[PDB]
């Protein structure tokens, strides 16, 4: 019947690894790479589209950075279209808990949340698992600024600076080189296109290849604002760090 | 029976690569050429009606299809898998947005409806992936004239031109050379009926190519008077003379 | 839960030394109007058993199919069907019985009043009630509606016991299902001058008489 | 639904997806359980591959199922939060219905019970994570230490580890854990959880935590300097 | 090489499956041809009774669908069967739920639409057979609409279908280049008849008698197919002239 | 060989090869032996023990008072299959006040059987069966195998060397059809056909199983010290 | 692959078949009844000496008349010992009386064959029931994941089994009392097991019409284990 | 290769293989066969005796479908069976809702798509039985023969099993020596001449002959099977032109 035609997603390798979970790993390193940097006043979002065109409508477009409620932002790595699929669900989850309590949810509660999601298609239902790892940055009264990442396999971490996607290795070294605890947004902003004008694989960093976000108390007193950057805003800030 | 196909068809192998989904894209890389062009009081997609038969009736068989009022789509790879998504493209219009809001839905969150229908094929048990890479183009109040396309995984990306199938590799840098962000709608129709030509071999009119535009609102073919806020489709389709009267002027 | 539209009144029966008789005119009621006049509530069931139904007529066209498909049913992948493994009296009415006592139980009932007259294997004879309740029983005489209160004070002179059985002739216990027919006619409101009358003995089989009419009426009286 | 037999039999009578579950345990860090006379810790090894970390919102290794039972772990760590999650809740439950909290053996017998039922159910796979359950039953000043794997079978320990050269630190424990005289104090057993640890971590830094459970509800985790000091004092000893 | 099994891609982006249906759908060597007039729309195909033993007049490919709508099918006839008795119920439904007649090219859609569900999931295998539906639309009047096991479909001024296709298709191709119009024009149905059968026999060059065929014809508000003896009085007024 | 991993697959000369793995399962049994005359039918059985230590395996089960079978095979496919004929026999007896023909039990086990040789998942039945009964048409015998096919006898026999029996029981035929009115005779014959597949072995009390339904005598099972009379 | 309930060439369960195998690697259990009462013992076998080896459980309650002991992956048999209480309490609430032995052990063997593509595989483990009612007095089953049991006098399971068994071969008569029982299965225990017999690697058990079912205390088992030792170097 | 170890996969032929493997399960089988006479149908079947146990005209292989449809078939038995009982519920759903009994190129159709939806998934195995079945309605006389693949057509004769090469030759002589018709109780003397015939291809065994019809003149429309004189008549006759 069936059977002869099942792959059998959700199995152990000898080794004790599971199959699915490593080789979509293995699809994600060759993303556009994506850096989250958390600061004492802020966090950044910084993420590389990949090989674009001249015709592409760059001020429309979104592949790597989306919000999932006014505290909460995600950069992606991974298969786009799955990752749209987990969005819509975490921002139903920030709704749903936000109509249970009254308070905006917790960033570690959204996060557990996806990651279960996540862990399900490794260990049930014979589905392939979702092609995607995710930054979570984002606010709350409990723990301030924050900074996760999830892969595959559901786990979970907490991170002062991290990157996913392309590179990693390389990306992690530099940022783990230059960042200090007692650091600013401006300078964490800086960190993050400095370490991706020196790890992508394209000639050089522009704007026009770039997707940038901010999250600050640098909203006019004791409230947090997120900013999706525009085009010509990517292009101002690449000017003054010096790269372009 | 039952369906006891509840696992995956579609999984990563070792290098990463989903298999099902290559091969989807590789089946519209044999599927024949369309293409997009926006402009700024308008959006063209066009396509070549490659008739099987010259007995068939090719005036039966529609490429370029309405989804809404104000949307329309085109594709490129097989045929049977597109004319069931535009079903289910137009029907997810009205439940998931008309029957909500009372309005149809901006292109970007059709594109984005459309766009999940064909992930889940890539996820789902027991079915393979749509083998076809649709084109959308449309109008909103809010966001203006738009062009986007949809891959088989469900990725989409927006366009100011871009062409996909047979020829697309050509097509394109046919367009980067002719596109600027001043062109009249007049303007993009001449530019996409000089992409068409490349990668057409036989015949060249109005009754082999299929083109459809995004433009002005057409009162003519609303179908009723009295509602002023009402002022008709956007949408509108070429007729065989219409496009033969701007191949003269080619 | 429902009411009965079109009715059938009385079924009469009784046993005698060598089989059973039963009884029941062809009227289908609509209230107090007299709407269809042609109508069989005796339905044979092979040539051992008559089922006498009244109440709802439509309910009675329903256990009519089924018992058509019972022996069409029982005539499957069977070569003694039309011999030991034959349609029994008790077998039918065993049936019917389940039937409506589950109907009951659901609070959709079969709105009937059904006795099962035959002659068993052995040349025992068969006589036994059951109604929309489930409720079953037997007796050397039986009778639903008008009949219970009418027929079988009549009936019961003839055979008041058991042992009044083999002293009862054929010719002696159709004179007295006849005169009874004639009694509920004179009564009964929601009766008719027309009747269908069968006997099921074990040395004759079954005799299914149509047509008959109550005759021999009083009236001159009218004083 | 999607009902495929993942874990059955081979021709020698073995079940290899419930083995393999074993090996993704052994990959794992270390985890060990040591019982005193009036207490119960928990030590638990960090691999220091991954600084940058923000360990003050990083999932720690030790999780509270009540307020008097803990839970640790060796294996996959996004599978240990579902057992978790269905332990804390089976715990509020048993409060619910029994007006009891649950006994250590209990929450223990509950999470085995789990464990098993996903090497015997159609569609699914076996939890890659063993697990040690520590703490005191209500009004009792007995400890107790339990641990479960993969299988689902589950017992009492005096002291164990599980994870990465989990059979080199129980080596360890062998020698060195007496059953007559358990670690009388809470520094004594801390003493022998950080040294058993030490034989396989690396640096005593950032790669050891402690938690201690004492009776009543008692349960504190020990911070960077408290733990610096246990390393500090036990090579101090040791060069001699 | 399970790809080949069930209908999921191949590394070339095809699915053999559904061209191994369309091999299945030359199985029963029949050949069927579909032509238009001015009032009707004609379909001939060959009929072949090889065993003695055979009841000849249960013997057919051609399917009354609706009471407007006839069916002709290329495949065995199991498939044909499956196919015939669910377009019957389709025609039957759109019916009793929008109060009109289902037209024959909304028909060959919801056909072409089940047949591409049988391309994309797996449990369910292709039909393989080819159905060509015909009628006089009230709306687009005479009609052709054609189905295969890809879930492919289109209109046709004319078609043919089986074994030797090409040899009908490219015979009619001749005719229309030189009438210029999409259509027999003539009056009568027989004659269109007469004109189909005609053509058919060159194109294949064999002669037939009235055993050999099997005719159906739509005209404005029914569908029929000819007896045997209907037939031989078309092929009568072939031969005599 | 590439066509025997399960029952949904014919194979090339179109055979069903689990089913016929299913009968193999028949032949490793035990001997059991089924004959009947007109007034009574008889099942004889050989029980078998494990170890000296342990008991004889029953193999005779009880459906009605006027119906049971023997069993050669898997004996939990047997529990199932013989509790779905207590169920129908019940079914029979409840609904329409009827003893249900042993013919018509055949014909029930035949198609529960059947639907577990056609369908994905399933396995076919492990167990054959000899069904004795007394009906309205007289004494019967059914011979069950797993395939589906189930066949009426005057005597026959099933398991392992059951062949010796089934010869016996083919001589005998003219004589034990005749046993009337003497259910001992009857048995006696059941006893001598069984003993023709017996090696190495003989009938003991602990041993030997029996059981009789006829005109007037319910279907009951001899064990123990009431076979001694037959050894 | 290949389907769970298929059928060998020779007309076995691979599945069945296969485990028996992991039962053959199980701890040793074994069973003797007498006219007294019926003993079960079992091999306790603990991997490493800091696991506290009296929370090993392979000997368990059932019912007050009706207790059972383990052999194999002993994981699986939690589900058979909460279906078989489950089974001895429900029989109580319907009719008021004990279960008898044998409808218990049906009812958990009934449990077995429901596998297939229910749950995904057999069960990894063997039972020794045994147990007292009015009927049939003292009896022992060997319950299967076949779905199979058999009754015994006298019987042994786990990796020991077939050098037990012989051994009950011989030592088995119909005359023995509850304390030669008792002694007779530490005395093949001991001769089975890797390690030395005492009572924190060993448990003993039994069921009297009297008492009930009873698990051994260790103090209790190191008397009969001294018993023993003594009663061998008598001769 | 591999596109037969799976139903409902083409093959690149375009071919069925698990269907066709299905037949040779039929043609292994006993010969069955089925001859239209002037107002009706005759079915018969060879039952081979394998031992003297086996209780003579007891083993009733030729089914009743409702009370005026035959079915006999070669092959699986089982199969057969599990056909004949959806067959008995089509035919009762038909006459629950249409009153009318199911007219038999109805029921062809009914038992047709059901055999056919055996070849449609690999969940389930093909029908390993042809059947020849029949019988009377409001039109007149209608015989069928159902293969594996779902694949009917009606007949004048139709044979299957192990004897049906023999069996056709025979039947075809009919067929051309009466263009006019047979009679019913004709067509039961030829009936059992052919099994007889056919039997040669299986004359290792000695067998048992079985008949039944269905007659407007004979049987009034219903089914009834061949006994006692009219059966020995026809064994007689049998006999005689086999000598």
């Amino acid at each position: 019947g069936s059977r002869r035609y099942d792959s059998r997603t959700t199995i152990f390798s000898p080794e004790g690894r599971l199959y699915q979970v490593e080789y979509a790993l293995e699809s994600i390193s060759h993303a556009g790479t994506a850096i989250g940097i958390m600061a004492s006043d802020g966090i950044v979002l910084a993420a590389e589209r990949k090989v674009t065109s001249t015709l592409l409508e760059q001020d429309t477009s979104t592949e790597k950075l989306y919000k999932l409620n006014d505290k909460i932002a995600v950069a992606v790595a991974g298969l786009t279209a799955d990752a749209e699929i987990l969005i819509n669900t975490a921002r139903i989850h920030a709704q749903n808990y936000l109509k249970t309590y009254n308070e905006d949810i917790p960033v570690e509660i959204l996060v557990r949340r996806l990651s279960d999601i996540k862990q399900g298609y490794t260990q049930h239902g014979g589905l392939r698992p979702f092609g995607v790892s995710f930054i979570y940055a984002g606010y709350d009264d409990r723990y301030g600024y924050q900074l996760y990442t999830s892969n595959p396999s559901g786990n979970y971490t907490g991170w002062k600076a991290i990157s996913v996607g392309a590179n990693t290795s390389a990306a992690q070294t530099l940022l783990q080189m230059d960042y200090k605890d007692d650091m600013k947004v401006d300078d964490a902003i800086e960190l993050a296109l400095k370490t991706l004008s020196k790890t992508t694989d394209s000639s050089a960093l522009t704007y026009d290849r770039l997707e940038f976000a901010t999250i600050r108390k640098g909203a006019n007193d004791g409230e947090v604002y997120q900013k999706i950057f525009k085009p010509q805003e990517i292009k101002d800030i690449l000017v003054k760090t010096g790269i372009t | 029976m039952t369906d006891r196909y509840s696992f995956s068809l579609t999984t990563f192998s070792p290098s990463g690569k989903l298999g099902q989904i290559d091969y989807a894209l590789t089946a519209v890389k044999q599927g024949v050429t369309s293409l997009g062009i926006k402009a700024t009081n308008g959006v063209v997609i066009a396509t070549e009606k490659k008739s099987s038969s010259p007995l068939a009736m090719s005036e039966t068989l529609s490429k370029v299809s309405l989804l809404t009022p104000d949307i329309g789509a085109v594709y490129s790879g097989m045929g049977p898998d597109y004319r069931v998504l535009v079903d289910k493209s137009r029907k997810v219009a009205h439940t998931s947005y008309k029957r909500i809001y009372g309005e149809y839905p901006p292109t970007k969150l059709l594109v984005s409806e459309v766009a999940k229908i064909m992930q889940e094929a890539t996820q789902s048990g027991g079915v393979r992936p749509f083998g076809v890479s649709l084109l959308i183009a449309g109008h909103d109040e809010f966001n203006g004239f738009s062009l986007y396309q949809v891959d088989p995984s469900g990725s989409y990306f927006p366009w100011k031109a871009t062409a996909i199938g047979k020829g697309s590799v050509a097509a394109k840098t046919f367009l980067e050379k002719r596109w600027n962000d001043e062109l009249e709608l007049e303007d993009a129709i001449h530019i996409a009926l000089l992409t068409l030509k490349e990668s057409v071999e036989g015949e060249f009119n109005g009754d082999t190519i299929e083109l459809a535009i995004i433009g002005d609102e057409n009162p003519d073919l609303l179908g009723y008077t009295g509602i002023p806020t009402d002022k008709g489709p956007r949408f509108r389709k070429l007729t065989s003379q219409e496009i033969n009267d701007r191949l003269e002027a080619l | 839960t429902q009411q009965p539209i079109v009715t059938g009144t009385s079924v009469i029966s009784m046993k005698y030394d060598n089989g059973v008789i039963i009884a029941a005119d062809n009227l289908g009621s609509y209230g107090s109007l007299l709407r269809f006049n042609g109508v069989e509530r005796l339905i044979p069931v092979g040539d051992n058993t008559v089922v006498g139904i009244s109440g709802d007529i439509s309910d009675m066209q329903h256990i009519e199919r089924l018992l058509k498909d019972l022996v069409t049913e029982n005539a499957y992948d069977n070569p003694l069907a039309d011999a030991e493994e034959a349609l029994e009296p008790s077998y039918i009415f065993e049936y019917l019985a389940t039937v409506m006592y589950q109907r009951r139980s659901k609070m959709n009932p079969l709105w009937n009043a059904i006795i099962v007259a035959g002659v068993q294997s052995n040349g025992d004879q068969f006589l036994r009630y059951v109604n929309l309740l489930g409720v079953t029983y037997s007796s050397p005489t039986l009778a639903t509606g008008f009949g219970a209160h009418m027929a079988n004070p009549l009936l019961r002179k003839v055979v008041d016991r058991e042992s009044d059985i083999p002293k009862t002739t054929v010719q002696v216990a159709e004179e007295a299902i006849v005169n009874a027919m004639r009694v509920l006619y004179y009564r009964d409101a929601r009766s008719s001058r027309n009747f269908s009358l069968a006997i099921i003995d074990k040395n004759t089989g079954l005799t299914f008489k149509k047509n008959l009419q109550v005759e021999n009426m009083k009236w001159d009286f009218a004083k | 639904g999607y009902d495929r037999a993942l874990s059955i039999f081979s021709p020698d009578g073995h079940i290899f997806q419930v083995e393999y579950a074993l090996e993704a345990v052994k990959r794992g860090t270390c985890a060990v359980g040591v019982k005193g006379k009036n207490c119960v810790v928990l030590g638990c090894e960090r691999r220091s591959t991954l600084k940058l970390q923000d360990t003050r919102i990083t999932p720690s290794k030790v999780s509270k199922i009540d307020s008097h039972v803990v839970l640790s772990f060796s294996g996959l760590n996004a599978d240990s939060r579902i057992l978790i999650e269905k332990a804390r809740v089976e715990a509020q439950s048993h409060r619910l219905t029994l007006e009891d909290p649950v006994t250590v053996e209990y929450l223990t017998r509950y999470v085995a019970g789990v464990q098993q039922r996903y090497t015997q159910s159609g569609g699914v796979r076996p939890f890659g994570v063993s697990t040690l359950i520590a703490g005191f039953d209500p009004r009792d000043d007995e400890p107790k230490l339990y641990q479960t794997e993969p299988s689902g079978i589950y017992s009492s320990w005096s002291a164990q580890t599980i994870g990465r050269n989990s059979k080199t630190v129980r080596e360890f424990l062998e020698k060195n854990y007496d059953r007559k005289e358990p670690p009388a104090t809470v520094e004594e057993c801390v003493k022998l959880t950080v040294r058993s640890l030490l034989e396989v971590v690396q640096t005593g830094a950032k790669n050891i935590e402690i938690t201690v459970v004492k009776p009543d509800s008692d349960i504190v985790a020990l911070s960077s300097e408290e733990i610096n000091q246990y390393v500090t004092q036990i090579e101090q000893e040791k060069q001699e | 090489g399970y790809d080949r099994h069930i209908t999921i891609f191949s590394p070339e982006g095809r699915l053999y499956q559904v061209e191994y249906a369309f091999k299945a759908t030359n199985q029963t060597n029949i050949n069927s041809l579909a032509v238009r007039g001015k009032d009707c729309t004609v379909v001939i195909s060959q009929k072949k009774v090889p065993d003695k033993l055979l009841d000849p007049t249960t013997v057919s490919y051609i399917f009354c669908i609706s009471r407007t709508i006839g069916m002709v099918v290329n495949g065995p006839i199991p498939d044909a069967r499956n196919a015939a008795l669910r377009a019957k119920a389709e025609a039957a439904e759109f019916r009793y739920k929008y109060g009109y007649d289902m037209p024959c090219d909304v028909l060959a859609k919801r056909m072409a639409n089940l047949s591409q569900i049988y391309t994309q999931r797996a449990y369910m295998r292709p039909l393989g057979v080819i159905l060509t539906f015909v009628s006089v639309d009230e709306e687009l009047g005479p009609s052709i609409y054609k189905t295969d096991p890809a879930g492919y479909y289109v209109g046709y001024k004319a078609t043919a279908t089986g074994p030797k296709q090409q040899e009908i298709t490219t015979n009619l191709e001749n005719h229309f280049k030189k009438s210029k119009i999409d259509h027999i024009n003539e009056e009568s149905w027989e004659k269109v008849v007469e004109f189909a059968i005609t053509h058919m026999i060159d194109a294949l060059g064999t002669e037939f008698s009235k055993n050999d065929l099997e005719v159906g014809v739509a005209t404005k508000d029914k569908f029929f197919t000819l007896s045997a003896e209907n037939i031989e009085e078309r092929l009568v007024a072939i031969a005599e002239q | 060989n590439n066509y025997d991993g399960d029952t949904v697959t014919f194979s090339p000369t179109g055979r069903l090869f689990q089913v016929e793995y299913a009968l193999e399962a028949i032949k490793q049994g035990s001997v059991t032996v089924g004959l009947r005359s007109n007034t009574h039918a008889v099942l004889v059985a050989l029980k078998r023990n494990a170890d000296e230590l342990s008991s004889y395996q029953k193999k005779i089960i009880k459906c009605d008072e006027h119906m049971g079978l023997s069993l050669a095979g898997l004996a939990p496919d047997a529990r199932v299959l013989s509790n779905y004929l207590r169920q129908q026999c019940n079914y029979s007896s409840l609904v329409f006040n009827r003893k249900l023909a042993v013919e018509r039990a055949g014909h029930l086990l035949c198609d529960k059987a059947q639907k577990n040789t056609q369908s994905y998942g399933g396995r076919p039945y492990g167990v054959g069966l000899l069904i004795i009964g007394y009906d309205k048409s007289g004494a019967h015998l059914l011979e069950f195998q797993p395939s589906g096919n189930v066949t009426e006898l005057y005597g026959t026999a099933i398991g392992a060397r059951s062949q010796g029996a089934k010869t016996y029981l083919e001589r005998t035929l003219d004589t034990f059809i005749k046993i009337d009115g003497n259910p001992d005779e009857l048995i006696k014959a059941g006893v001598e056909a069984i003993s023709q597949s017996l090696r190495d072995e003989s009938l003991t009390v602990d041993n030997l199983s029996i059981a009789i339904v006829g005109k007037d005598t319910p279907f009951t099972i001899y064990d123990g010290e009431a076979v001694a009379k037959y050894i | 692959d290949r389907g769970v309930s298929t059928f060998s060439p020779e007309g076995r369960l691979f599945q069945v078949e296969y485990s028996l195998e992991a039962i053959k690697l199980g701890s040793t259990a074994i069973g003797i009844a007498t006219k007294e009462g019926v003993v079960l013992g079992v091999e306790k076998r603990a991997t490493s000496p800091l696991l506290e080896s009296d929370s090993i459980e392979k000997i368990v309650e059932i019912d007050r008349h009706i207790g059972c002991a383990m052999s194999g992956l002993t994981a699986d048999a939690r589900s058979m010992i909460e279906h078989a209480r489950t089974a001895a309490v429900t029989h109580n609430l319907y009719y008021d009386e004990d279960i008898n032995v044998e409808s218990l052990t049906q009812s958990v063997c009934d449990l077995a064959l429901r596998f297939g593509e229910l749950m995904s595989r057999p069960f990894g483990v063997a039972l020794l029931i045994a147990g007292h009612d009015a009927d049939d007095g003292y009896q022992l089953f060997h319950a299967e994941p076949s779905g199979t049991f058999y009754r015994y006098n006298a019987k042994a399971i786990g990796s020991g089994s077939e050098g037990a068994q012989a051994e009950l071969l011989n030592e088995w008569h119909s005359s023995l009392t509850l304390k030669e029982a008792e002694l007779l299965v530490l005395k093949i225990l001991k001769q089975v097991m890797e390690e030395k017999l005492d009572e924190n690697n060993a448990q003993l058990s039994c069921i009297t019409k009297q008492d009930g079912f009873k698990i051994y205390d260790n103090e209790k088992t190191a008397e009969l284990i001294k018993e023993l030792k003594e009663k061998e170097a008598a001769e | 290769t591999g596109y037969d170890l799976s139903n409902s996969v083409f093959s690149p032929d375009g071919r069925n293989f698990q269907v066709e493997y299905a037949v040779k399960a039929v043609e292994n089988g006993t010969t069955s066969i089925g001859i239209k006479c002037n107002d009706g149908v005759v079915f018969a079947v060879e039952k081979l005796i394998t031992s003297k146990l086996l209780v003579p005209q007891k083993n009733v292989k030729i089914q009743v479908v409702d009370r005026h449809i035959g079915c006999v078939y070669s092959g699986l038995i089982p199969d057969g069976r599990h056909l004949v009982n959806r067959g008995r519920e089509e035919a009762a759903s038909f006459k629950k809702l249409y009153k009318t009994p199911i007219p038999i190129p109805a029921f062809a159709d009914r038992l047709g798509q059901y055999v056919q939806a055996h070849t449609l998934y690999n969940s389930v195995r093909p029908f390993g039985v042809s059947t020849i079945f029949g019988g009377v309605d409001k039109n007149g006389a209608h015989l069928y023969m159902l293969e594996p693949s779902g694949s009917y057509w009606g007949y004048k004769g139709a044979a299957t099993g192990k004897g049906r090469q023999s069996a056709k030759a025979e039947l075809e002589k009919l067929v051309d020596h009466h263009p006019e018709g047979l009679s019913a109780r004709e067509a039961v003397k030829q009936a059992a001449k052919i099994i007889y015939l056919a039997h040669e291809d299986n004359k290792e065994k000695d067998f048992e002959l079985e008949i039944s019809w269905c007659s407007l003149s004979e049987t009034n429309g219903l089914h009834k099977f061949v006994k006692g004189d009219l059966l020995q008549e026809a064994i007689d006759f049998a006999q005689k032109e086999i000598n």
